[PDB]
């Protein structure tokens, strides 16, 4: 229901970026624009597969 | 063109039917299989129009009939589960190939063909050279031959509504069909305790009385098959049920009220003698239980994709510790209604479902007991989520896994609905998407069961486009052996798990694992320790746009 997808993506990416030194900040500019995207694919007639 | 016959000679279906059962008498002085069939008949076929009503439990009190007469029996019963399309007799040749070329087998053996629903092009053929002509040949290889002595069952589900009347048939329908015109119970299984203990304690709550006196004499009580099954029929909800769906259910009220028997509320509502009225509400709610779980229900997606329910219902879930004497309660709340009772509600809108259930006694003694009663889970913390987890599975001292997983509500009604459906007996079937997060939350569960343990417990089998039934059958049976191993050394149980396993033409084999417990015709073990979970993908068509 997508109440839980940014929480998902949010976890996909600070468990599998390993950014124990790239940014502390940036992975949720990395995780909501996932999400954005993850939307816009949502909010459209239909999805690839 | 010039040698044509314009007349097309043909013979009435009467006239064939009783030619082909005149010719299929076995005769007396044989000392044959055909004795416990129709007189003789040597030949069966077994089909319904709709499945899950009782072919092969015919089968195996045919089975069981040969068993009883004609003592020392050691019979077997051979069986070939012919599940791809486009037919092959060669498959069934070699599986008969090693079966009577002893001599030592001479001895009457009943044969039991099983024939599923994804064979779709080559069954006629196949049924007139067994059946007629007696024979399966191969090019290069022997020959078989159907020997008058050795009984034949060929199961078809339901062009073959014409062909398969010439055969001697014999029909199957479900409960519905066989209270209006004709018992229907299978005695063996009266006579078990999974369904004498239900009926046990539904006959005493069908008229209304106290469920104070104590049941459950180890015995069988008197009743009738058919009174049992107007009961279960009354008490089910779905108007057309099959045969599985009602076993499915008392198998299901079976492991509840183990659970009830096995809690000392009982010896505590005789000890305190103010708590009486709760078995009442407790066979209530498994009604409402029983309901939630097993009661489901494009022209030609129609079975598949018109989803009647989805986990955006309430399911009201309530389980007994095992080990631990309390109660619990996920996914339902109780406030006050205006006529002196309490109504159940499920959370984020107003639902006033399943009035007038029980009084304010009880009430008072489970507030004296201090249950955990109307928590809402949203603002738990994770050790106390855990916690009530573990007291619900019976796991005790508990690690937590992984807490990376962030366990939400779905994600623990998916929890607890899995692991009783795997618990009490019902097969485990999924259906869900690619997106939704099923291996992760399998691995929870397998990572919370075995704690600390490094055995390998939960085993992924990819099923995908090119998936032969071989190879199947093998990971069950390397399944079975690592299942045997866990439970030796650990005292553990392991989860076999088939993920998107609905592409090949072996889905027909995939049910065959998990629905009746036999795998290649040779039963699993019920005592082994084993589990088998399968999912599927949805059934929907593409956009219009998108084929554009
Ligand atoms: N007459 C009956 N009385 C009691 N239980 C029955 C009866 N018929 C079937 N069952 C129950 O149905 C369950 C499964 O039925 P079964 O395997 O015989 O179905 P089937 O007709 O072979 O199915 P399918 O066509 O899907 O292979 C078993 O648990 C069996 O006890
Ligand atoms: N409780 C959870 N917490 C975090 N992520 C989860 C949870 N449950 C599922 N997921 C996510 O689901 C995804 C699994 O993707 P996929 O392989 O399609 O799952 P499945 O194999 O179950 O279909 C993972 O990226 C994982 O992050
Ligand atoms: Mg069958």
């Amino acid at each position: 229901n997508d109440s839980a997808e940014k929480l998902y993506i949010q976890q996909i990416v600070q468990r599998l970026v390993d950014s124990v030194s790239v940014n502390p900040s940036e992975t949720c500019v990395i995780a909501d624009v996932l999400s954005a995207s993850q939307m816009f694919m949502r909010k459209r007639e239909n999805e690839c597969g | 063109s010039q040698y044509k016959v314009p007349l097309v000679p043909q013979a009435p279906l009467p006239n064939i039917q009783a030619y082909l059962q005149s010719h299929y008498q076995v005769p007396k002085r044989l000392l044959s299989a055909a004795t416990v069939f129709r007189d003789g008949l040597c030949v069966g076929i077994v089909t319904s129009e709709r499945a899950g009503v009782g072919k092969s439990l015919y089968v195996n009190t045919l089975h069981t009939k040969l068993k009883a007469k004609l003592r020392d029996e050691t019979v077997p019963l051979k069986i070939i589960r012919l599940t791809e399309p486009h037919l092959d007799e060669n498959q069934v040749l070699s599986a008969l190939l090693p079966f009577l070329k002893e001599k030592y087998q001479k001895m009457p053996v009943i044969f039991h063909i099983d024939i599923s629903t994804s064979v779709q092009t080559g069954i006629p053929i196949f049924l007139f050279k067994l059946l007629i002509l007696q024979y399966l040949m191969d090019i290069n290889g022997k020959i078989w031959r159907r020997s008058p002595g050795h009984l034949y069952l060929v199961e078809i589900p339901q062009p073959l509504f014409k062909f398969l009347d010439l055969f001697p048939k014999v029909t199957c329908r479900p409960p519905k069909e066989v209270i209006d015109m004709e018992p229907a119970m299978d005695p063996v299984e009266f006579c078990s305790e999974a369904f004498q203990r239900p009926y046990q304690y539904l006959k005493r709550f069908h008229q209304q009385q106290n469920l104070d006196t104590f049941q459950y004499e180890k015995g069988s009580v008197e009743g009738s098959p058919e009174e049992c099954l107007q009961h279960f029929l009354i008490y089910c909800g779905l108007i057309n049920p099959s045969w599985s769906e009602l076993r499915n259910f008392a198998w299901f009220l079976n492991c509840q009220l183990k659970d009830c028997e096995a809690s000392i509320f009982c010896k505590s509502a005789f000890t305190g003698d103010t708590l009486r009225g709760f078995k009442n509400f407790v066979v209530t709610f498994m009604i409402l239980m029983a309901r939630d779980f097993a009661t489901p229900t494009e022209e030609d997606l129609a079975p598949f994709s018109l989803r009647k329910r989805w986990e955006s219902e309430p399911h009201p879930y309530v389980f007994f510790n095992g080990d631990h004497m309390t109660m619990t309660f996920i996914g339902f709340h109780l406030e006050t209604n205006n006529n002196g009772y309490v109504d159940a509600i499920n959370p984020s809108n107003g639902k006033v479902i399943k009035k007038d259930v029980m009084t304010k006694e009880l009430f008072d003694g489970l507030r004296l007991q201090r249950v955990p009663f109307n928590i809402d889970f949203d603002n738990l913390p994770r050790y106390e989520k855990l916690e009530r987890l573990c007291l619900a599975l019976g796991i005790e001292w508990p690690i937590d896994p992984d807490e990376t997983y962030e366990l939400t509500t779905d994600n623990m009604l998916k929890i607890l609905a899995i692991e009783m459906r795997f618990r009490c007996g019902i097969p485990v079937i999924i259906m869900g998407e690619t997106g939704c997060g099923k291996t992760r939350l399998i691995k929870f569960l397998s990572d919370l069961k075995r704690g600390s343990v490094e055995a390998e417990t939960m085993k992924l089998v990819k099923v995908h486009g090119g998936t032969t039934p071989s190879m199947i059958y093998s990971k069950v049976k390397e399944a079975e052996r690592t299942a045997f191993s866990n439970k030796a050394q650990h005292k553990l149980d392991t989860i076999l798990f088939f993920d998107e396993a609905n592409t090949t033409e072996a889905v027909s084999c995939i049910k065959e694992i998990l629905c009746d417990r036999t795998v290649d015709g040779e039963h699993l073990h019920e005592d082994s320790g084993l589990h088998i979970i399968a999912a599927c993908n949805p059934y929907r068509k593409h956009s219009q746009e998108m084929i554009l």
